[PDB]
């Protein structure tokens, strides 16, 4: 003077507990909300429950996990292609 | 997601490091999903055929 | 890369007018959107309708009652129509390309505008009834004051014509090193009286005495006349 | 439905200021373009993405609040014409043009005529009306009277004149024409025109004797 993220300045503790530091950061909308000329915001979760950062080197990719039975147990598979809801399955494994 | 996010690590005490969105590089572009309209029209059709009965 | 307007340039106060703009050598004219504009005789520019290859029309709400714009599909050459309101609106109308540079994905809203980048040659139209009479070919003559080179007076004026536009050329478009053109007034009768002077080096003019195009305007009456 | 100043003047070689005020200055940038006499407009400023628009062609522009600014470069020599404003609306529908400015550079010298007058010769005088080719050009500004004389004294008479229009580097022109019958051209006197701008103004005599 297209706007859905906001340039946030705020005051945050540093390495030393005594001193403080001011740095900027960008946050997506809805993750932050106003309070009451210069807008003032707050994280949407600080109102509710606590917060913990996801680990930096952790893959959230779904990989195949197999479920298998314990001794004396067995898993039965419905090999019937048409299987309306559930009922007696003629082809079991 | 076309956004080019830069990594800004700022420590908040020892060992701990918050990973903030940095400064964006390139014009802001909204994230999107592509669906083959041809492929989608038939998948939605076979369901209403099975749902018919 | 280039484009020129096309179509008739006068109108009776009633009825509609058709103007077409051809564009060629464009490397990709599908995405680029097009538009018309006008400049009233009182030097007040304005805007008319946006048109695009998708089939989107929207014109100036102060003019929507008359304007209806259409795009030809086979080749790039759009046209503009104006219905009832035509008097005083006339003056001169331009053809321009609304440059659309896109940076993201279409249909989402990432297609910010570049504005006008290439315009047409710029044609003129006026509404005033009456008809054309045609130019009367005429020479104004020179005087051999001195054998040696000096300031040169030349003439190939014409008294009458009705359409305001004018076509004049010297030696059939060869040397425009000193061509001049000056407008004329209505002289109450209606027809204007435009004259064109040229200033070429004068010393000894024998076989290369130069010529005048006199191409005429509403009805083409090209009368090439040579000066003595 | 926007506002633009029609007439601002500034010193040559110095910076200048153009404004265009309106409400929908949030939807689609600004634009301006320049209109030379008898020529098509050209892109003064463009937008390739976000801030990189004004930059280094020269010019540069600023957008304060309601009105925007076209802070042009330092040199302003001869780049003079009429400037408008484009832009679109908040609903993207239609475009409004609200006029614009015509800037003029000072420090240029005054008028200096140097055009010879032409008389009607051959072809015309043999039809029905010899008429009077009585023209002159090259001047700035206009308002100088040609005052065509009957013998050696300016007869007011009765013929039309044209309103000056600029060409090339300013230079008001359009000239002035006259129109009498041969019963007055071939019967009254020898004819001669004049120029009365200010101070020193020179002109040329007529006379016939072509045959
Ligand atoms: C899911 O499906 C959707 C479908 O909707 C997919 O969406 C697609 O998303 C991609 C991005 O992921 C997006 O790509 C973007 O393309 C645009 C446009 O570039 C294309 O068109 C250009 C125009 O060519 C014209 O101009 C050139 C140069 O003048 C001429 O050489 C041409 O002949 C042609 O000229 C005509 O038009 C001009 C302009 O009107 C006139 O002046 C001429 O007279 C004439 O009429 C092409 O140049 C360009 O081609 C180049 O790249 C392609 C692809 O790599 C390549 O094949 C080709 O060989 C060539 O090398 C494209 O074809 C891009 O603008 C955009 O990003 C780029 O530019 C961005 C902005 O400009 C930047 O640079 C300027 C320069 O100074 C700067 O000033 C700006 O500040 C800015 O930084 C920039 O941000 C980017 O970083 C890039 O540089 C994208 O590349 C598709 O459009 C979009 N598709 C649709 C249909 O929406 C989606 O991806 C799918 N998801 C998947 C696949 O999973
Ligand atoms: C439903 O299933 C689909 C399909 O599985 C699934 O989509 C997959 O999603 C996962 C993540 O969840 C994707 O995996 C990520 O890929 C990231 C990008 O790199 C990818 O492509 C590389 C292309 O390599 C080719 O070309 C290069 C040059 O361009 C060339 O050098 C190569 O030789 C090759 O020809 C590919 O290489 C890469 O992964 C392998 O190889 C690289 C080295 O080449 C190696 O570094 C990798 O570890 C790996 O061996 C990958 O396929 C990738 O960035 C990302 O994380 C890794 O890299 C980051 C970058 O810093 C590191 O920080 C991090 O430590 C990791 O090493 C991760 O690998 C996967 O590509 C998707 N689909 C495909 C194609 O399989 C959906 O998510 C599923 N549905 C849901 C619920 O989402
Ligand atoms: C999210 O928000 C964050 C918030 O931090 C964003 O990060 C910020 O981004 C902005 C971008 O503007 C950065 O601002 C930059 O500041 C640096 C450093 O400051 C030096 O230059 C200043 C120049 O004045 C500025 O403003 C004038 C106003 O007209 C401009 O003309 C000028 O170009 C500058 O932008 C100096 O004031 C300052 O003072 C000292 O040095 C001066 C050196 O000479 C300068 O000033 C003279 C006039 O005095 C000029 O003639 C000369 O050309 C030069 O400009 C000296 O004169 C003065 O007396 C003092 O000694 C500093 O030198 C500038 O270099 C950049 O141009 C810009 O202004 C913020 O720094 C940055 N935040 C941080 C962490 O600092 C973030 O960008 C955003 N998100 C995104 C989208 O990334
Ligand atoms: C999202 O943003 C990120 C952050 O910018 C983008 O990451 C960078 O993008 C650019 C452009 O796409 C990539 O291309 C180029 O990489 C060149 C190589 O630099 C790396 O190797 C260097 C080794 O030596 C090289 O440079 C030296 C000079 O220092 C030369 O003498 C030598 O011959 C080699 O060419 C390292 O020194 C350097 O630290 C890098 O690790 C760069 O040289 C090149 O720089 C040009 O462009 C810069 C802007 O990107 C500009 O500031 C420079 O002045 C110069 O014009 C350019 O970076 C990078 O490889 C890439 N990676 C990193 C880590 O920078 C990312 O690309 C972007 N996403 C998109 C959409 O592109
Ligand atoms: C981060 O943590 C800080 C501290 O806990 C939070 O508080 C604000 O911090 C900012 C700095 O980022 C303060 O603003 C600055 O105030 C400077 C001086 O303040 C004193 O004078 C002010 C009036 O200014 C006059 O005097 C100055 C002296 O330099 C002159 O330069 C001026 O021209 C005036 O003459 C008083 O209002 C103030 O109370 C002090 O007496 C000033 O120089 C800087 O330009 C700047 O204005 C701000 O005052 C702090 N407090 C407030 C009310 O917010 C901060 O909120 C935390 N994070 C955030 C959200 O930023
Ligand atoms: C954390 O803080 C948030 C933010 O304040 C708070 O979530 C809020 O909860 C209130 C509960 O009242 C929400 O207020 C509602 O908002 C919805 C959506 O706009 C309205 O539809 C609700 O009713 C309105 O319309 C009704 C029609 O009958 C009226 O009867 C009624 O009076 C209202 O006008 C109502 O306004 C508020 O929107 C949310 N904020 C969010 C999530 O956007 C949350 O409860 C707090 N948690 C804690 C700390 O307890
Ligand atoms: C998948 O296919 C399975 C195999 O067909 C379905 O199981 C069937 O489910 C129905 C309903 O749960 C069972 O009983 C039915 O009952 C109706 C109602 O009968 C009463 O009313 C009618 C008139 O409305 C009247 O005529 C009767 O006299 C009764 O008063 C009957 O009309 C049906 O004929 C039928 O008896 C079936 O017994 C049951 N079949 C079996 C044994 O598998 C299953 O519902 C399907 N869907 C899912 C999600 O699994
Ligand atoms: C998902 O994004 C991918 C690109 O990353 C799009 O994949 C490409 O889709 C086109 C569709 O025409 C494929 O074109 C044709 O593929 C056939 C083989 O299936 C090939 O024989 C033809 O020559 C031609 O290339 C293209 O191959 C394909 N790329 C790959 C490697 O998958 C895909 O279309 C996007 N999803 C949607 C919604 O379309």
């Amino acid at each position: 003077i297209r706007g859905e993220l906001k340039n946030c300045s705020f005051n945050m503790t540093t390495e030393l507990r005594d001193k403080k530091q001011k740095v900027y950061s960008l946050f997506y909308r809805l993750d932050v909300v106003q309070i009451n000329s210069n807008k003032e915001y707050r994280l949407i979760n600080c109102n509710t429950s606590a917060i913990t950062q996801a680990c930096p080197k952790v893959s959230f990719e779904p990989i195949p996990i197999h479920y298998c039975a314990p001794a004396g147990f067995a898993i039965l598979k419905c090999k019937d292609k048409k299987f309306n809801g559930t009922g007696p399955c003629p082809s079991v494994s | 997601r076309p956004n080019n996010n830069t990594r800004k690590s700022i420590r908040i005490g020892p060992g701990q490091a918050f990973y903030a969105t940095g400064d964006i590089i390139g014009d802001i572009r909204q994230a999107h999903c592509n669906v083959s309209k041809a492929t989608w029209n038939e998948t939605l059709g076979k369901v209403v055929k099975q749902l018919r009965k | 890369v280039q484009l020129r307007e096309s179509g008739p340039g006068l109108v009776k106060p009633s009825e509609t007018l058709s103007l077409s703009c051809t564009v060629s050598q464009d490397s990709r004219p599908s995405d680029h959107s097009w538009t018309w504009v006008r400049q009233s005789p009182g030097k007040a520019l304005e805007w008319i309708g946006d048109i695009h290859y998708n089939g989107a029309t929207t014109y100036n709400p102060s003019l929507r009652s008359r304007v209806r714009i259409e795009l030809d599909q086979s080749i790039p050459r759009f046209s503009l129509k104006m219905t009832s309101m035509t008097a005083a609106d006339t003056g001169m109308y331009y053809c321009a390309r609304n440059a659309i540079r896109i940076y993201g994905v279409v249909a989402l809203g990432e297609w910010f505008h570049y504005g006008m980048d290439v315009w047409g040659q710029g044609t003129a139209v006026t509404v005033s009834s009456a008809s054309t009479k045609g130019p009367s070919v005429f020479p104004l003559a020179p005087s051999s004051k001195s054998t040696s080179g000096g300031t040169a007076a030349l003439g190939c004026l014409v008294k009458d014509y009705f359409p305001e536009p004018v076509t004049v050329s010297w030696n059939s478009g060869a040397l425009t090193s000193g061509v001049h053109t000056f407008p004329a007034v209505l002289q109450s009768s209606g027809l204007y009286s435009l004259s064109s002077v040229v200033t070429v080096p004068s010393s000894s003019l024998g076989t290369q005495t130069y010529i005048c195009n006199v191409n005429h305007k509403p009805s083409n009456t090209k009368v090439d006349k040579r000066v003595e | 439905e926007l506002t633009q100043p029609p007439s601002v003047s500034v010193s040559p070689g110095q910076t200048a200021r153009i404004t265009c005020s309106g409400a929908p200055l949030t939807s689609r940038f600004t634009y301006w373009y320049r209109q030379k006499p008898g020529q098509a407009p050209v892109l003064i400023i463009s937008r390739s993405s976000q801030r990189s628009s004004g930059w280094s062609g020269r010019f540069s522009a600023s957008w304060s609040g309601t009105t925007v600014t076209l802070t042009i470069r330092g040199v302003q020599a001869d780049d003079e014409a009429d400037y408008y404003c484009q832009s679109s609306d908040t609903s993207d529908s239609y475009k409004m043009f609200g006029g614009g400015t015509k800037l003029t550079v000072l420090g240029q010298p005054a008028a200096a005529p140097s055009v010879t007058l032409f008389p009607p010769s051959s072809e015309e005088l043999q039809a029905n009306k010899a008429t009077l080719v009585c023209l002159i050009s090259d001047f700035y500004p206009g308002a100088v009277t040609v005052a065509w004389k009957a013998d050696s004294s300016p007869v007011k008479a009765g013929v039309e004149t044209t309103t000056p229009s600029k060409q090339s580097n300013n230079k008001y022109a359009a000239s002035s024409y006259l129109s009498l019958t041969p019963e007055q051209w071939k019967s009254h006197k020898s004819y001669s025109c004049q120029v009365t701008h200010e101070g020193s103004t020179v002109e040329k005599t007529v006379a016939p004797t072509e045959c």
